[PDB]
């Protein structure tokens, strides 16, 4: 299936406070009214320039992503996981199952079978959006958690995404995947292009509205 | 100062802009982070085995205390060029991330490690962007890397050839080790810095400040803005800092500007008197450094305010004029004219019984001086 | 250009006196803005006041006369107009006349004209009752005075009802005043937004070229900024000269209309409204002036048949100040702008010649 | 200025709003030329014959 | 090496365009004062007697 | 070497001259309005009664 975003995937281009100021930016955005894939429950996707990624549930079936160029050994990759404990970022050379996942006893993690040469570690319904990008050896992640009053369909509205993380890795990326918690006892993928937007800033400094300046003559 | 501005010894009555008022600042204040984690360069500049030229290394130096002085003055380096920034000012700036690249080349190939060069090294082994920012360091290493019979372990892409280094090689064929430091500034909140050299801080008082890189001047005030998190300041309209976040305590402070304006001199004319009054334009009259008088046009010093109203003489502004009348100088709200009620009723008329013949003049410019300039001879 | 930094300020000295010229130009155009206002509004010697008991023959000027309970003692219509329409080296100087002073000037002009007609613009003000002044103005457009005196209440009702509509149409149009405000703000913003361009340098900040460059290398980068900023400032100063020369001509026209429509009755066609000019009233606006033009417009025409002359006793008669007309069977004289027929007598005609050289003579 | 080339456009982008001002200046002139003609000739309510 | 020459070309070509536009601005204000005189003549000499 | 120093003098003096000529053109247009007004006063005040 395919679906239509309406006004989705707007993130704060950077720090620096700001108030009521229709500020104009050039960056990598998800164009308004786009053609976003639909997935149910998954396969190896491309990256090619950033990614928008939403998801909907009350349980937690979406348990992180895996990135990289080959998703195996012989080259390095990232791995972002969340068991019922908390997030586990990790950067080694792995050996990934071609269909990697984790179970739910509640024993799991048939994800990889190798953790060699680790160069970075870290340990510690609902709509959960994420924007992933990778510039100059930095892997940036923006995110937002809005509550839907549906269960698993893409809604309409405006909600800007706030920066979360910054990782000085150096890693090359060309592909990525997803991770799901099996049954033993809905998600979308947009892509980002270089656009020019007009963001409206509130008096507290939040982005409340935007204009995509390449949609139509009025814009 | 008026005579100097006009370049004359006689000033005629008027009002003249003479200079400007700049509330100088006082007391400087730094504001680095909780210094501590030093930098052990003695791993990249003190390695036992360097890296090839076709697969250079890449170390990402990070949050630390970097002391480029131990580098700059070590006198052991045969080449220390800095491009974006001259070397002595490195221990006084802060960036987001320093990268250090390492490799080994010939002796006379060190001139291709520079922005905008060509040759087998800069073409396809290691290319530096055209707006480089860091510094390039290089030193001879003949005794470490060259071995009798030829050290064939140092290759380069030309597909791969090997320098056969030998200890009896003329200079310019002996191995040189190179380290390229590249300071980058993405868009984070801060990072590595210098020795800092202590610090302090204050408030309410024109000051000269530095906030981990942000250099400026002004009054600092408790920033009561909705300045959210995941930020580092906020340059509102016009694109001006107008606000910062103190690194140590993490509180937002506004940076209004430092009072200033123009200075005008009011004189009755040197052929009448040498007294003078002074207008500080749109400056509050409590921060100027008798008669101090506040106007909608600024603070006036040296004239007394009276309650009468005359015809305007020297225009100050916003309805206020000045005159040399009440042997001195005084201010007042000019008068528009004398008042007059007309004896209007619905059956009264006024009819004149005499007349005067009046003659008045009117002067008009018709022409000006015809001048030519030869553009080439000028 | 430099923003309080001695390095840039010393390099700037090498450019001579460009920055004394720019200031001379801006001072010369800031003095003529006060000269512009002085010549439109200070067209009186006395400040005239209106009488406390205001009986002007049925005419009602209460929406254009000053109101004490209002801000700055403005009229009711001067308020609707004022409701409809500190940096780096940039300052704004206040005007010499406040808004209170200009509203005082317009109320003195308006009390002079309601009360003395056009006499105060030629000498001492001489009072005259308002309806007799209205009759003089009707004479000035070629209507007789009995046409005013017999239609006084209707003419006064039409005037009151037409002043009542200005107030609605404005309360519910000042684009020429809004545009000059907008142009000046759009230029001042473009001037400041240029303080953040490189013009071919490593940054836009002097504290960044004075921190990652040695003095021999920072000169070359500071000069690239100096040249750009000088260019931008001088472009700003040229376009202000060209915009001030246009505001000057508008104020020169406003000063002529205040003389010729407010202190007089004009005969020039379409100079003080559309119709036949009777009188004009000034009102102050934020950076300008509004004229309210009162004109006479003829209405409800009929056709008749005409002749140039009348033949009688072998003589040819011409009207002294009218036209000969015929209602179908009888011949009268009217005045040319208002129908009021009279019997043709030897008191309203004159004789010259015999009745065989004019073409179109009729017998009567 | 540039004219087709692309090395020129990125270099000219460094000068700010110099080209936006010039286009505004020329557009104002062109809008004034129609108002000149409207003010001289369209001085009549009806088209009389 | 080329950016240096292209900046000189840009500087000259931008100066030429500014000269052109400033003179068009000065020349249009002269045409406007003439059309204003024409409007007054059409009002006062064609729609009336002067 | 002489050339690089001569070019800065050429650049500065050209700009000086251009500023002079633009401000003369703006001032001649003000003198023309005055002379047109004086012509109109000569016709309407000396050769007639206004
Ligand atoms: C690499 O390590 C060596 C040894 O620790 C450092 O060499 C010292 O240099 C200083 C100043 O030139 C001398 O006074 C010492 O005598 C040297 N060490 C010894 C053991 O003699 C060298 O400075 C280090 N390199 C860098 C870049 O820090
Ligand atoms: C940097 O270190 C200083 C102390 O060296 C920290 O200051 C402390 O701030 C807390 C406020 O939460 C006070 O309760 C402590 O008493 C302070 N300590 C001293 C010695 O004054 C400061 O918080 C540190 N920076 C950050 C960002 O935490
Ligand atoms: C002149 O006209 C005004 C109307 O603008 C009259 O004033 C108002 O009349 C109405 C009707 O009686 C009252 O409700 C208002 O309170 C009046 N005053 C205002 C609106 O300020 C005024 O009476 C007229 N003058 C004469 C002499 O009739
Ligand atoms: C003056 O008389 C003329 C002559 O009839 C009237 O003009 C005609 O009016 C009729 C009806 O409106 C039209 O159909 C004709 O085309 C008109 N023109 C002619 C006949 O040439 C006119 O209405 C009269 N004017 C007044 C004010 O009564
Ligand atoms: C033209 O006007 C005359 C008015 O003088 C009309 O003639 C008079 O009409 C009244 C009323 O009809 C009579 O009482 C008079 O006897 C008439 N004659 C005179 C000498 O007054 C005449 O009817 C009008 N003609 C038209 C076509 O309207
Ligand atoms: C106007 O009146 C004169 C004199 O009453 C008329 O002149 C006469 O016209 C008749 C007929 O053409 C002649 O027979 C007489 O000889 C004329 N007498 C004189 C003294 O000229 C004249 O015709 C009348 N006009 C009209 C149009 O009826
Ligand atoms: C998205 O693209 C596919 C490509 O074939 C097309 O079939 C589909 O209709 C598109 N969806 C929308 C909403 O345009
Ligand atoms: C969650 O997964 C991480 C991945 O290595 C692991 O380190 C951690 O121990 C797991 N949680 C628990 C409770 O074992
Ligand atoms: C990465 O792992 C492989 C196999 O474990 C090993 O041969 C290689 O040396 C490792 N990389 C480094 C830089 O040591
Ligand atoms: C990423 O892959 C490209 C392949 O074209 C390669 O040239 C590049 O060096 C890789 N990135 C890094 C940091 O090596
Ligand atoms: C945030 O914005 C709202 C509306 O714009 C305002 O009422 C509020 O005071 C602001 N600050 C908060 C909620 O802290
Ligand atoms: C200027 O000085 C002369 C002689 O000293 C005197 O005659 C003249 O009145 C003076 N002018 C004024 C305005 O005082
Ligand atoms: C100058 O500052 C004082 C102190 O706050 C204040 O009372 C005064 O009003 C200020 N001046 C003006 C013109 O407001
Ligand atoms: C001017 O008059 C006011 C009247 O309110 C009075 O308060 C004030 O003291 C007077 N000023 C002088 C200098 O006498
Ligand atoms: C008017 O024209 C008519 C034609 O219908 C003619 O008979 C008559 O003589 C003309 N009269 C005048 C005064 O021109």
């Amino acid at each position: 299936a395919y679906t239509n975003s309406f006004t989705r995937g707007v993130y704060y281009p950077d720090k620096v406070f700001r108030s009521s100021v229709l500020h104009s930016t050039q960056d990598l955005f998800l164009p308004f009214f786009s053609n976003v894939t639909w997935f149910h429950a998954n396969p190896v996707l491309p990256f090619n320039d950033g990614v928008y990624f939403a998801s909907t549930e009350k349980s937690n079936i979406i348990r992180g992503w895996i990135f990289g160029t080959t998703l195996d050994s012989k080259t390095q990759s990232l791995l972002i996981v969340n068991n019922a404990t908390n997030v586990v970022i990790k950067v080694c050379e792995f050996q990934f199952c071609n269909d990697p996942f984790l179970g739910v006893m509640e024993s799991e993690f048939r994800v990889y079978s190798s953790a060699n040469n680790c160069t970075f570690e870290y340990v510690s319904k609902n709509l959960r959006e994420f924007v992933f990008k990778n510039i100059d050896g930095y892997f940036k992640i923006y995110s937002k958690h809005t509550p839907i009053n549906l269960v698993r369909d893409l809604p309409q509205g405006f909600s800007a995404l706030e920066p979360l993380v910054d990782l000085p890795i150096g890693i090359n990326i060309t592909r990525f995947q997803t991770l799901l918690a099996l049954h033993r006892s809905a998600y979308y993928v947009g892509y980002l292009q270089p656009r020019t937007f007009l963001l409206k800033y509130n008096e507290n400094g939040t982005i409340t509205d935007a204009v995509d300046c390449a949609l139509d003559p009025l814009s | 100062e008026t005579k100097c501005t006009l370049k004359s010894f006689t000033v005629e009555k008027g009002i003249y802009q003479t200079s400007n008022f700049r509330v100088q600042p006082t007391e400087s204040i730094v504001r680095f982070p909780n210094i501590t984690n030093l930098c052990p360069f003695g791993e990249v500049f003190n390695a036992t085995r360097f890296a090839s030229v076709y697969a250079w290394n890449r170390k990402r130096i990070s949050n630390c205390v970097a002391d480029y002085s131990v580098l700059y003055n070590s006198a052991s380096f045969s080449t220390f060029k800095c491009y974006g920034v001259s070397p002595t000012k490195l221990n006084d700036l802060c960036f987001t991330n320093v990268y250090a690249d390492s490799f080994v080349i010939r002796g006379d190939e060190v001139r291709q490690i520079a922005p905008g060069q060509t040759g087998k090294i800069a073409d396809y082994n290691y290319k530096l962007p055209d707006d480089f920012t860091g510094c390039v360091i290089a030193w001879n290493s003949n005794n470490l890397d060259s071995k009798v019979g030829g050290n064939y372990n140092y290759l380069y892409r030309l597909p791969l050839q090997s320098y056969g280094f030998q200890p009896t090689n003329g200079v310019g064929y002996q191995p040189y080790r190179v380290v390229v430091l590249s300071f980058e500034l993405l868009h984070a909140p801060a990072t590595v810095c210098g020795p800092k050299k202590s610090t302090n801080l204050v408030k309410n008082k024109c000051v000269n400040f530095n906030f981990n890189g942000l250099t400026g001047t002004g009054v600092l005030t408790e920033s009561n803005k909705k300045f959210l998190p995941f930020q580092q300041f906020g340059r509102d309209i016009a694109d001006t800092t107008d606000a910062v976040r103190d690194p140590q305590t993490l509180e937002i402070l506004d940076i209004t500007p430092c009072s200033f304006g123009g200075v005008s001199v009011i004189t009755p004319g040197t052929n009448t008197s040498n007294q003078v009054a002074v207008l500080y334009q749109g400056v509050n009259c409590t921060e100027v450094p008798s008669n101090v008088f506040q106007t909608r046009a600024g603070c006036l010093i040296g004239a007394e305010h009276v309650n009468n109203s005359y015809e305007c003489d020297i225009p100050i502004g916003a309805g206020i004029c000045a005159s040399y009348q009440t042997q001195s100088i005084i201010a007042y709200t000019m008068s528009l004219g004398a008042e007059n009620s007309v004896a209007y009723s619905n059956n009264s008329i006024a009819i004149p019984t005499n007349f005067t013949i009046s003659v008045t003049t009117e002067i008009l410019p018709v022409s000006m001086t015809k001048t030519s300039v030869d553009c080439t001879m000028y | 250009i430099c923003g309080d930094s001695t390095e840039c300020s010393n390099l700037l000295l090498q450019y001579g006196s460009f920055c004394t010229q720019l200031n001379r130009a801006l001072t010369g155009i800031a003095v003529e803005q006060d000269k512009n206002t002085q010549e439109v509004f200070a067209q009186v010697k006395q400040i005239y006041k209106t009488p406390p008991i205001k009986d002007f023959g049925g005419f009602n000027f209460s929406q254009i006369l000053p109101d004490p309970s209002k801000p700055s003692k403005r009229s009711f219509i001067e308020d609707l107009l004022f409701n409809k329409v500190k940096f780096n080296g940039l300052t704004v100087l206040p005007p010499l006349l406040t808004d209170e002073m200009i509203a005082q000037y317009t109320s003195a002009l308006l009390a002079g004209t309601i009360t003395s007609g056009w006499t105060f613009g030629a000498g001492a003000a001489l009072q005259i009752p308002f309806a007799m002044q209205m009759a003089y103005r009707f004479n000035g457009i070629g209507v007789t005075q009995n046409v005013l005196y017999e239609n006084q209440k209707l003419i006064a009702n039409q005037f009151n009802s037409a002043i009542g509509k200005i107030q609605d149409s404005l309360s519910s149009a000042l684009g020429k005043l809004q545009d000059v405000v907008n142009q000046n703000a759009q230029a001042l913003n473009t001037l400041v937004k240029q303080l953040s361009s490189n013009f071919g340098a490593i940054s836009s900040v002097l504290n960044d070229i004075l921190s990652r460059l040695d003095p021999p290398e920072a000169e070359v980068q500071i000069d690239r900024l100096i040249t750009g900023r000088l260019q931008s400032l001088q472009t700003y100063v040229t376009q202000q000269l060209i915009r001030a020369a246009e505001i000057r001509a508008s104020a020169n026209l406003a000063a002529t209309k205040m003389s010729e429509c407010v202190l007089g009755q004009s005969k020039r066609v379409d100079f003080c409204g559309k119709g036949y000019h009777l009188m004009s009233f000034p009102q102050s606006a934020p950076h300008g002036v509004v004229f309210l033009h009162v004109t006479y417009v003829p209405a409800q025409e009929k056709n008749f048949t005409t002749a140039p002359a009348i033949c009688h006793d072998g003589k040819a008669h011409f009207p002294r100040e009218g036209v000969f007309v015929s209602n179908g069977t009888h011949w009268f004289v009217t005045q040319r702008n208002f129908y009021e027929p009279q019997i043709i007598t030897t008191d309203n005609t004159f004789v010259s010649g015999n009745c065989d050289v004019v073409i179109g003579i009729v017998n009567n």
